[PDB]
RNA sequence: UAACUAUAGGCAUACGACCAC
DNA sequence: GTGGTCGTATGCCTATAGTTA
């Protein structure tokens, strides 16, 4: 039997909880089935010698009870499981005093009781049972090596390589190993058949399945959309949901029924489509190598698929919420990928091949002139319908023959009211007003306008940091009206060249000046 | 044996592992456990710390690296008040320095029974097949501060014949030893400290502290100036007046008078070249005011050039640099963006043991998921030092490139 | 009603950095 | 001293999906 020491908290005494009123009614059957667990050995009479007591609820006794590590944090994914085939499926001293537990007519002594076993809905109750299973299923797992053995809770799954008449009779073996320590297992003709149900997976040797997924609705229903969306996205490949999630930008209301858009409703009716076929995942495979592709699908919208053979898929999923609101095309890939190399190793326990639908022309050019450091070992280039593209790159050297542009930017907070304009070498100002801004917005504007009258060859001058940093990245997102306005105009040019505030500097001296006049 | 405790008052999760780094740490552990080494534990224990796989040279077969970062932190009284090694300011001052580790010096010596709780580590599965193998030390382990503070009773009886021999320095792991000899007289007195090691019963790489010399940023010598020249010049010097007051861009400022064009040429005058020339002589002799305080946290701080080109900062407070450099690139065959990085803070952790005898906080411009995934790759050392991921500005990484 | 895992939102604190008075 | 804007990190809360007690 082997018992596990068991201990509680450093500064909390046992359960002190009375008893609730009577019933009548459930008291007459309990002392039936307690009076049976006393003859068989999992309780024992006690009298006034225990001042503990529980109401069988364990929620007071839990919370002083010791924590216990983890016995099962992440769940084991269908995909990193191996193809077999057959598949048989398993159903199964000082601390027994803080377990007493009390059951007629205004606060008569009460029967009491104590738990010699482990009770259900107890905090170390599962830790323990898999501690001790463990051990049992060492000598079988030495001694069988060829046959994989999977523990889950109180069932355990068990899946070998090897023909169904000696599977059937290994399965034999480990019964009567279990049933020495006194653990009961279903027979033969007791025994589940190969369509497992476990965590909502339909499982099967050689493929594997997940259940299916069936005017105007509420608020909370949307996120119950969105929650079988999620759960479908782990194996259909072709799942939008951000534009519910736009929705979901509400607060609080239970019952707030909120319409739909014609956008959110145009990607709802398509992934109903992508619901209609039934498909299948494919097992891991420890001979062939891993390979993923990276799919573009909209905005901040990434999709994966990852494959040993083509048209025979794993597991998929899906990309958006990497990074805030400067997004790179090349950056927010790297950063999917980076989600997958992880969730790799966890699955699986090796890197993937990727296949990624960016150039190596683009991808050495982003990645020597940005700051932040990465490294993805093996990918490929494969020509997709929605290719990943770089816009504009910035001049290095100062262009010759061109109008320089001097540019400035300022704002009060108070009001609300912002000037933005420039000044060039050959005479040129243009000096704006605008409503509802700040320091940040109106400085955006003033490139804007400065791409705007400007030619083709442009020499533009500016104080800000922070319009130096948007315009160096490459803003993929809704962020900034301003700045797609910005980007789509860069692209226009064929040569763009881009100091301290408040120095003294000639050029930038004058601009501040007429910006900065009324404020 | 000696009664460990930890600080009155004061459970890591595991990074996923790799399919071939878990079967190499089972083989490791199960041949550490027939030894007497470490054991194995049921879940009533809550503790948890962190386990990687690193490569070795010498061995060229696989190690097994404990992060105890977070309970050396909760141990932090006992390795330093209560048994605190002491630190010599003459180690950062010799010809060469050899590096030798003596990590299984402490298999031998037992740990306190109270205390072997919260050394307790968990091997991950692939797939969380199986529940997960547990295991606590019994011994001292490698990469616990408390270690070397309990054997150092015995390592300076040891060292003893050897301190009187010749008229050496203990951190960690590895043991860190200086000389004034020659190239060919280094190599054979440091083989009579590791022959003398086998008495006991216990079991490229060569530094020079003296040449650590820092080196001067150097401004751009040009014969003709043009209004953008100017401009870059003065925004990376008024950035830099912070770090070195003497530096001044109001002569270069005036030089621009009125609006401009980035191409037109503009001749130095007596004040600009007066001026610009006094700048570069601030740069070479070392700034006044920066000293080493004892009581504060030492930072480190490195950014990303491209090109194969790497630059640190060693400092304690902002813009007062202690030590600084760049490091370029581990010249030939296959280097990536972490690697060199990888091969940097390495560098930088052992350039501060010498000098000082402190790891240093580790800023770096990569993601979490990144480094974390692909750092125990090139890692060889057993010391873990503290790092936090941040942004680097444009105007701190355009400055240190001029550095010599 | 609670716990484990995953995803979608919001709020608050702290640090590094930037701007205005 | 106050407010706004980027990045990192922590916390906990409102919801959902799979599951269990």
């Amino acid at each position: 039997i082997e018992t596990v020491p068991v201990k509680l908290k450093p500064g909390m005494d046992g359960p002190k909880v009375k008893q609730w009123p009577l019933t009548e009614e459930k008291i007459k059957a309990l002392v039936e089935i307690c009076t049976e667990m006393e003859k068989e050995g999992k309780i024992s009479k006690i009298g006034p010698e225990n001042p503990y007591n529980t109401p069988v609820d364990f929620r007071e006794l839990n919370k002083k009870t010791q924590d216990f590590w983890e016995v099962q944090l992440g769940i084991p994914h269908p995909a990193g499981l191996k193809k077999k085939k057959s598949v048989t499926v398993l159903d199964v001293e000082d601390f027994r005093k803080y377990t007493a537990f009390t059951i007629i007519n205004n606060e008569t002594p009460g029967i009491r009781y104590q738990y010699n076993v482990l009770p259900q809905g107890w905090k170390g109750s599962p830790a323990i049972f898999q501690s001790s299973m463990t051990k049992i299923l060492e000598p079988f797992r030495k001694q069988n090596p060829d046959i994989v053995i999977y523990q889950y809770m109180d069932d355990l799954y068990v899946g070998s390589d090897l023909e169904i008449g000696q599977h059937r009779t290994k399965i034999e073996e480990l019964r009567q190993h279990l049933l020495r320590w006194g653990l009961t297992t279903p027979d033969k003709k007791h025994q589940k058949e190969p369509p497992f149900l476990w965590m909502g997976y339909e499982l099967h040797p050689d493929k594997w399945t997940v259940q299916p997924i069936v005017d105007s609705w509420t608020v909370n229903d949307i996120q119950k959309l969105v929650g079988k969306l999620n759960w479908a996205s782990q194996i259909y490949p072709g799942i939008k949901v951000r534009q519910l999630c736009k929705l979901l930008r509400g607060t609080k209301a239970l019952t707030e029924v909120i319409p739909l858009t014609e956008e959110a409703e145009l990607e709802l009716a398509e992934n109903r489509e992508i619901l209609k076929e039934p498909v299948h995942g494919v097992y891991y495979d420890p001979s062939k190598d891993l390979i993923a592709e990276i799919q573009k699908q909209g905005q901040g919208q990434w999709t994966y698929q990852i494959y040993q053979e083509p048209f025979k898929n794993l597991k998929t999923g899906k990309y958006a919420r990497m990074r805030g609101a400067h997004t790179n095309d090349v950056k927010q890939l790297t950063e999917a990928v980076q989600k997958i190399t992880t969730e790799s190793i966890v699955i699986w326990g090796k890197t993937p091949k990727f296949k990624l639908p960016i150039q190596k022309e683009t991808w050495e050019t982003w990645w020597t002139e940005y700051w932040q450091a990465t490294w993805v070992p093996e990918w490929e280039f494969v020509n997709t319908p929605p290719l990943v593209k770089l816009w504009y790159q910035l001049e290095k050297e100062p262009i010759v023959g061109a109008e320089t542009f001097y540019v400035d930017g300022a704002a009060s907070r108070e009001t609300k009211l912002g000037k933005a304009g420039y000044v060039t070498n050959k005479g040129r100002q243009k000096v704006v007003t605008l409503t509802d801004t700040t320091n940040q917005k109106t400085e955006l504007q003033a490139i804007h306008l400065a791409l705007q009258d400007s030619g083709l060859e442009v020499n533009i001058v500016t104080a800000s940091q922070y319009a130096l940093g948007i315009i160096q990245a490459q803003p993929d997102q809704s962020e900034s009206e301003l700045v797609n306005q910005i980007i789509e105009q860069l692209i226009k040019k064929e040569k763009v060249y881009l100091v301290p505030a408040h120095k003294g500097i000639g050029g930038n001296e004058q601009v501040d000046k007429l910006v900065s006049a009324g404020i | 044996t000696v009664p460990v405790k930890l600080k009155p008052g004061m459970k890591v999760k595991q990074w996923p592992l790799t399919e071939e780094k878990i079967k190499a740490l089972v083989e490791i552990c199960t041949e550490m456990e027939k030894e007497g080494k470490i054991s194995k534990i049921g879940p009533e224990n809550p503790y948890n710390t962190p386990v990687f796989a690193i490569k070795k040279k010498d061995g060229t077969k696989w190690r097994k690296l404990v992060d105890f970062r977070e309970l050396n932190k909760k141990t932090q009284d006992f390795w330093e008040v209560q048994l605190g090694i002491p630190h010599p300011a003459g180690l950062k001052k010799k010809k060469s320095v050899t590096v030798l580790d003596v990590g299984d010096a402490y298999f031998s010596v037992p740990l306190d029974e109270d205390f072997r709780k919260y050394t307790a580590f968990t091997i991950p599965s692939i797939n969380n097949e199986t529940p997960g193998i547990r295991y606590q030390y019994n011994v001292l382990p490698q990469g616990w501060k408390g270690s070397p503070a309990i054997f150092q009773s015995s390592m300076t009886k040891i060292l003893e014949p050897f301190r009187k021999q010749n008229p050496i320095y203990q951190y960690m792991d590895d043991l860190y030893v200086g000389s004034d000899l020659e190239i060919g007289q280094h190599r054979t007195k440091i083989e009579e400290l590791r022959q003398h090691l086998l008495r006991w019963g216990l079991t490229g790489y060569e530094l020079h502290p003296d040449k650590w010399t820092v080196q001067p940023i150097v401004l751009p010598e040009k014969d003709s100036w043009t209004v953008n020249d100017i401009q870059k010049l003065v925004g990376k010097l008024n950035w830099a007046s912070q770090i070195y007051p003497g530096i001044k861009v109001r002569q270069l400022c005036k030089l621009l008078r009125g609006t401009k064009a980035l191409t037109e040429v503009i001749p130095l005058t007596e004040e600009a070249e007066l001026e610009l020339a006094e700048n570069r002589e601030i740069l070479k002799e070392p700034v006044h005011g920066v000293y080493y305080d004892p009581s504060k946290d030492l930072i480190a701080e490195i950014q990303k050039q491209g090109q194969g080109q790497w630059t640190y900062q060693i400092y304690q407070e902002p813009f007062k640099n202690l030590k600084t450099g760049k490091y370029a690139r581990m010249r030939g065959a296959h280097t990536n963006d972490v690697k060199q990085l990888t091969e940097a803070v390495q560098k930088i952790t052992t350039e501060s043991i010498v000098i000082w005898g402190k790891t240093p906080k580790f800023k770096l411009p990569i993601q979490k998921e990144t480094w974390e995934t692909w750092w125990t790759e090139y890692w060889q050392a057993t010391w873990v030092p503290e790092w936090e991921f941040v942004n680097t500005p444009p105007l701190v990484k355009l400055w240190y490139q001029l550095e010599k």
